[PDB]
């Protein structure tokens, strides 16, 4: 499909694509020092 | 015959869009243009003059004194003045910087200040020129005072001292309109030794002030101003 | 060895010197020049007296008093009684000039004051009276007398405020005009060099002022105890570059 | 990347730019650098809404005017009467705009014109009618409208606009100065006269516009309201001057208020923040 | 094709996925095959719907207000009147949108405003009036409106638009914080006062929006109630936050119903299916 | 004079729909963006979060 | 972004870009002799 | 079926616009020209011919 | 700028462009025998 | 750029384009430059509005 921006400010642009950049470790293992699923939690 | 779908807002005329218009006079021949010296491309290219500011504010109705800073000779650690760094506001406002800063919303970047000495050439002083950050209360006192950004000026030869007022500020821009959380800090002056005067000279030494921009600022979102009006559209 | 203080111009036949300067301003950083074929309109041959219109004529002097509001002259009219230069200006229908314009103020070490020596180009001046009546011509063409500001304004004249500059604008913001100050602890002199500044080519020399030189005091004038009260000011202007067209028999002004 | 600030460390030399001359005229441009120990930042900005073609480049009202639209028989003035109106084109009688155009001395520049048209009804009608309006472009020299439905409404070479009431029309008018600009400040006169009139001239002459409704009349009367906005294009500006500070009272003149007195606030202390 | 599942068989390692220790605030990404013997199987599924620019990238409506057009003789107060009125732009007053934008921090984003104006005549009125709207942007510091018909509608240097009663207005703003980002949250006041609020900062500053209708007026009143909906596009969001569980009873702050103390439904048994 | 036919739906106002409009600031510069620590691109990145269950509903 | 002329007169067309061509000294420095920063404004 | 938006003066009657519109006589042959002297391109170039000015302006 | 014609009458389409080709003399001498400015008129 | 006028200087010549003889019919094009010192000025104009074209457009 095609696009062209009839306006000179970019804030006229209709919306912004996927981000497909996700990535849920920031919030999900947050930790220092390195979990691995499947080792002992703590040693 | 090319089907179309037409959208919101449709026949809206908004002030500010910027588009093609047919031209009611077509094939019209406009006047060559001359040469005309001093050509103006940006705002930011006036506001870096710097005007002189009417610090002394005192009175009732407008007179050239109020452009004239009052200094005592033979005075010690007094205070010579102080203000708010409101430049839409106070004593600012009517200056060309505070004038065009009231055609922006939000302002941001260093302050130029200069005081030039008129008094005699055979006299001498010392003065100290501060800024204090946002945050406190102005200061009462010299002591106070150059604890902050300051200068200590040597009156001679050299007739003016520029202070500039660094960008000093946690958030990137301020309001231009009065607003306690965009505040800018004070600004004030006092002796750092006192002004002397030589023999056979008396009365009241003056100081002019001069604001201006440096390369620094920025200005942005234009508005409407409140240095003017009108009750009646006006007729021949 | 040489200093920005110390400085001789020489014009035509008059050489002017001042050894308390304070630099130079040169209008919107341009020096006169004479109108280029590019610029030009009107077919005919300009007339380039030279050194003969191109030399310095001094304006009766001023005097600058402790209660001084200021002083305003409109050119190319506060010339037009000066020798070959006037002469030119009312026999011609059109000229064009620029010009060098010399304050002079000398005092003492132990004086104050401070003044404020302004170009303005185009100074529509405001009426006496307000509302929709206009300043009479002959109020705007006092010639070399110019506009004493602390005279009384009479009906169909300026106002006489020099806090609003005499139009509804701000004395401190004439700064962003083409200025100089005479400041006594310092200065002595106050030159700016005026170019050619207006929206045509080629003007009528009578019918308009392309600009209107200021001098303002700002800082009141302190002499030294048992001093005189006053001090003179003395204004020397030299046209530059002039150029006249359009000759014909002497024009016919009010009066 | 444009730098708004250097590093800068301590300092103790012969070199003080913090001393200068402002006899001279000059602002040299000193940076909080000059004068205080600074770190790197960058500008992150390129100042393009305070080019003057932003600055002047919207649209602003320059004029509001009426007209009507009844009967007209037996009326004698259908000027006065309101079936036609005139405007002398200028860009001072609306001060928001005014005091814009004047920070400059000449100004040069193209016209973006958009022109409203609002109807109101204000006394018993049973409905609300739909007019055309038309809007003619009336040269200096032209023959002038006297009545309401002249030979002059034919427009053989008159630019005219037909538009609707509700409805809004927009044309672009391309610099018609007769210099090489137009002149915010003219102090001059047209002749050397001792009565002629002082700053106003043809030289900032963009014309007359005439209105009127095309239409017959109802039974009711229809009150149209035009609203004239201007927006600059192309533009170009000389010699900046002084802001306004006083209030304007007259068209193309200088004159203020002589009662206007304190136009700067006032304290009571100097000292007082 | 992404893989949701892959083969996995039987276990009896030293290897336990099944264990973990949830007291290091962490959350592992354990698998159904971590715990039972699985089929390979494909996402078929990328997650656009779930993205910030989608999740927030729909109009919802912000704010309705009135205004009217009568007679404005002999009235003292014409925003009390109703000829025009104002609105701080926020985003906090109407709830649907507000708990959306709230899961995140720090927000920014640009602004797709479209506005819709209809029109009622409630009572006894001959015909429907088509009126105008002018919607003005004030930003702080531009000079407030007055009166219906002030010097300030002239908006030289605001942006207004014109649209008609029954259309629709539609235009993008740029992200206009003074920082960053918009604060949806901020545990801080303007100045380190006892008696300053709490919360509200002129860092979510979006401006103020006044409305008039332009037409005068005609024999009956017309009631003109506005709609703004606003739409984020070009969107970043930083932070997220606990949703909100109970009702919210101001703008820009936190506060919640002291009598509300059951947000959580109940059972009688945790045993009960 | 380009002929068209407008086409059914033309002048609504679809909440969900996504175009292009005019800026009503044109020629505004946006603040600098500065680095701000926890990004949220996707809804599915924050669910995958582990958040207490009131299960114990009695009360 | 795009943007084509749709009329012959170079009055209709839309607004000019930016100057980018700025220069203050016109107005902040007219001086005939030139000033350094740093060095005495009078000698 | 393409989106647009219309703008401020749509529907307006410019008598001075320069645009296409359909022939309300498709397919029909003008009569061919003829060669014809005194072609005036111009109004510049008939000013540039002298006639007689009513100098005796009495009566 | 730019224009296509969107109709098929060449009597459709706008406006000419301009002659660029004035000739006054036609008007201004039509004289049989060439006279030169300068020289006598008639000989 | 096409030239408005020239540069012309005195003269006193045989060559008198100041005469001619309006018995003819002709309207000899004159330029100020033929009676007048002048000097160099450009058109700065191609009269685009006074086509015919224009006038009846
Ligand atoms: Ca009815």
């Amino acid at each position: 499909y095609t696009v062209i921006n009839y306006y000179k400010d970019a804030a006229s642009s209709s919306s912004a694509g996927q981000s497909f950049s996700m990535d849920p470790s920031k919030f999900t293992e947050p930790v220092k020092d390195l979990m691995l699923k499947g080792a002992p939690a703590l040693n | 015959g090319l089907p179309t779908t037409t959208l919101p807002g449709s026949g809206q005329f908004l002030t500010t869009d910027d588009r093609q218009s047919p031209s009611a006079l077509p094939s019209y021949e406009p006047t060559p243009r001359i040469h005309i010296p001093g050509k103006v491309r940006n705002l930011l290219e006036i506001i870096q003059v710097g005007t002189l500011i009417p610090m002394n504010n005192t009175g009732t109705n407008d007179n050239v004194t109020n452009y004239l800073i009052p200094l005592h000779a033979d005075r010690q650690n007094e205070q010579i003045f102080g203000t708010k760094l409101y430049i839409g506001d106070g004593v600012f406002k009517t200056t060309l910087l505070g004038e065009i800063a009231q055609y922006y919303t939000h302002w941001s970047g260093s302050l130029r200040i200069s005081l030039m000495y008129t008094g005699p050439a055979l006299s001498s002083a010392k003065i100290i020129l501060a800024y204090t950050p946002p945050g406190t209360r102005g200061p009462e006192d010299k002591k106070e005072a150059m604890l902050g950004t300051h200068v200590v000026w040597d009156i001679g030869l050299q007739s003016t001292i520029v202070m500039t007022i660094p960008w000093t500020s946690g958030v990137q821009f301020r309001y231009t309109d009065p607003d306690t959380y965009t505040s800018a800090g004070y600004l004030s002056c006092w002796y750092l030794t006192s002004l002397i005067l030589p023999p056979q000279t008396s009365g009241q030494v003056y100081l002019l002030s001069f604001i201006s921009a440096c390369p620094d600022f920025k200005l942005r979102l234009m508005k409407d101003t409140q240095t003017i009006s009108q009750t009646d559209a006006l007729t021949e | 060895g040489y200093s920005d203080r110390v400085q001789q111009i020489t014009l035509g036949n008059s050489t002017i010197t001042t050894q308390e300067a304070r630099n130079a301003i040169v209008c919107y950083a341009e020096w006169p020049e004479y109108l280029s074929d590019n610029d030009a309109s009107d077919v005919n041959k300009t007339s380039k007296p030279d050194i003969s219109v191109c030399r310095f004529y001094t304006l009766d002097s001023k005097t600058w008093k402790a209660t001084s509001k200021g002083w305003c002259w409109k050119l190319p009219d506060a010339l037009k009684d000066m020798g070959v230069f006037g002469q030119n200006m009312f026999y011609h229908s059109l000229g064009r000039t620029g010009y060098t314009i010399h304050v002079q103020c000398n005092a003492t070490k132990f004086h104050s004051g401070c003044l404020l020596v302004v170009v303005i180009p185009e100074h529509q001046l405001a009426s006496h009276e307000g509302g929709t009546v206009s300043v009479k011509y002959k109020y705007t063409h006092p010639g070399d007398r110019g506009i004493d500001l602390d005279t009384v304004e009479v009906a169909g004249g300026p106002t006489s405020d020099a806090i609003y500059n005499m139009d509804g604008t701000l004395l401190g913001n004439l700064l962003i005009f083409p200025h100089q100050f005479i400041n006594m602890r310092t200065n002595n002199t106050a030159t700016i060099v005026v170019p050619y500044i207006n929206s045509v080519p080629i003007d009528s020399m009578t019918r308009h002022n392309n600009v209107s030189l200021m001098v303002v005091p700002i800082a009141p004038l302190n002499a030294p105890t048992g001093s005189s009260p006053t001090l003179p000011v003395t204004v020397t202007i030299a046209p530059m570059c002039t150029e006249f067209t359009g000759i014909r028999s002497r024009s016919i002004v009010p009066q | 990347q444009t730098l708004a600030s250097v590093s800068s460390g301590p300092k103790h030399t012969q070199s003080v730019p913090a001393l200068t001359a402002n006899e001279t005229g000059a602002t040299l441009p000193t940076r909080p650098s000059d004068n205080v120990e600074t770190r790197t930042t960058y500008m992150h900005f390129n100042g393009s809404e305070t080019d003057v073609e932003s600055f002047l480049g919207r649209a602003a009202c320059v004029h509001v005017t009426e007209i009507k639209n009844k009967n007209a028989a037996g009326l004698d003035n259908h000027r006065k009467e309101g079936l036609f109106n005139d405007w002398k084109i200028n860009l001072s009688s609306l001060v928001q705009l005014r005091k814009k155009l004047e920070l400059f001395t000449y100004v040069r520049f193209d016209s973006e014109y958009t022109i409203l048209a609002t109807a109101s009804q204000p006394e018993a009608s049973s409905y609300s009618s739909n007019l055309t309006v038309q809007a003619m472009y009336v040269p200096p020299g032209a023959p002038n409208p006297k009545e309401w439905d002249d030979y002059t409404w034919q427009s053989a070479s008159n630019p005219s606009v037909f538009f609707k009431v509700g409805e809004t029309s927009r044309f672009s008018v391309p610099f018609v100065g007769i210099a090489s600009a137009y002149n915010c400040f003219y102090d001059g006169y047209s002749h050397d006269d001792p009565d002629t009139p002082y700053g106003i001239t043809v030289l900032n002459h963009m014309g007359s516009m005439a209105f009127r409704v095309v239409n017959e009349h109802d039974v009711h009367t229809t009150i149209v309201k035009i609203r004239v906005y201007h927006r600059a294009k192309h533009v170009e500006a000389w010699i900046p001057r002084a802001p306004r500070a006083l209030p304007y009272v007259s068209i193309g003149r200088t004159n203020y208020p002589r009662d206007s007195k304190t136009i700067v606030k006032k304290r009571t202390n100097i000292k007082t923040y």
